[PDB]
């Protein structure tokens, strides 16, 4: 699964986590197994305007 | 005082039952001794702890 979110929300992506994106956008099962990969994208996903 | 033999059985049963009932009001290390309060004060990931 691939998507782009804000900087402070990288911690919210975990089982048994509560938040606006956690509740209304993306929810992880409590028994989730796997790995999580995230990286900054200022060089690609940033515009002066 | 002739019937101590039959009184001892009743006393032992009542005292064992009383101890079993009274054992419910113990933290055992948890924050609170009632689980209804626990379920209504913390998120599940530590509520289960």
């Amino acid at each position: 699964d691939s998507f782009v979110i804000r900087g402070d929300e990288v911690r919210q992506i975990a089982p048994g986590q509560t938040g606006k994106i956690a509740d209304y956008n993306y929810k992880l099962p409590d028994d989730f197994t796997g790995c999580v990969i995230a990286w900054n994208s200022n060089n690609l996903d940033s515009k002066v305007g | 005082s002739a019937l101590g033999k039959l009184q001892n059985v009743v006393n032992q049963n009542a005292q064992a039952l009383n101890t079993l009932v009274k054992q419910l009001s113990s933290n055992f290390g948890a924050i609170s001794s009632v689980l209804n309060d626990i379920l209504s004060r913390l998120d599940p990931p530590e509520a289960e702890v």
